[PDB]
């Protein structure tokens, strides 16, 4: 299925995923496209910061959903 | 060169989508507001 990842500017990244994919797997697909390490990626859905050990279906993230991406600032 | 992290992580203030900033948790919002004031 298709989901969208969207930064502070509204820049949108299209991803092909499955509901069984973990959040770490999503951040790995994001690294393949954007070149940002997954530890520096923070993904947000329904106002909550997502945990890497859980899956998309664990957060009820369905097709055509939008995740928001906020990178970590230096030091943090 | 270490300055490259925040060049990507913190886009210019005028380029922030208000609907995206609003979708973030409150702690993330405060962290970003504080970082923009230190620019
Ligand atoms: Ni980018
Ligand atoms: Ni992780
Ligand atoms: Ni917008």
């Amino acid at each position: 299925m298709q989901i969208f990842v969207k930064t502070l500017t509204g820049k949108t990244i299209t991803l092909e995923v499955e509901p069984s994919d973990t959040i770490e797997n999503v951040k790995a697909k994001i690294q393949d496209k954007e070149g940002i390490p997954p530890d520096q990626q923070r993904l947000i859905f329904a106002g909550k910061q997502l945990e890497d050990g859980r899956t998309l279906s664990d957060y009820n993230i369905q097709k055509e959903s939008t995740l928001h991406l906020v990178l970590r600032l230096r030091g943090g | 060169s270490d300055a490259g992290i925040n060049l990507i992580a913190l886009p210019a203030f005028s380029q922030v989508d208000p609907e995206v900033f609003a979708a973030l948790p409150a702690e993330l919002q405060r962290e970003l507001k504080a970082a923009y004031d230190q620019r």
